[PDB]
């Protein structure tokens, strides 16, 4: 709605740490559903 | 108003929180019509990884 200021988002950065914490493939289940493995594969940027 | 790249935050949300397994189903379908949104959920593991 209003321009600017996430906060929501920015909370999300937060929790995001438990990433590394948690196995990539907690992740991976949902990850390829997207298309985040061949998202760069050889892009680098 | 007209943000179709703040839409992965949205559901980023319920990914992000112990929500319940037809949520985190809800957002993949999501995410997977947004290619260009994905890329940052990837900028997690990207500046997190081992």
């Amino acid at each position: 709605g209003s321009e600017s200021q996430n906060d929501e988002k920015a909370l999300l950065d937060q929790l995001d740490s438990l990433l590394s914490s948690t196995d990539e493939m907690e992740l991976a289940e949902i990850d390829r559903a997207l298309g985040i493995d061949k998202l760069v594969s050889q892009q680098g940027g | 108003g007209s943000t179709p790249p703040q839409a992965l935050q949205q559901l980023l949300q319920t990914l992000k929180s112990p929500s319940s397994p037809q949520q985190q189903q809800q957002v993949l379908q999501i995410l997977k019509s947004n290619p260009q949104l994905m890329a940052a959920f990837i900028k997690q593991r990207s500046q997190h990884q081992q």
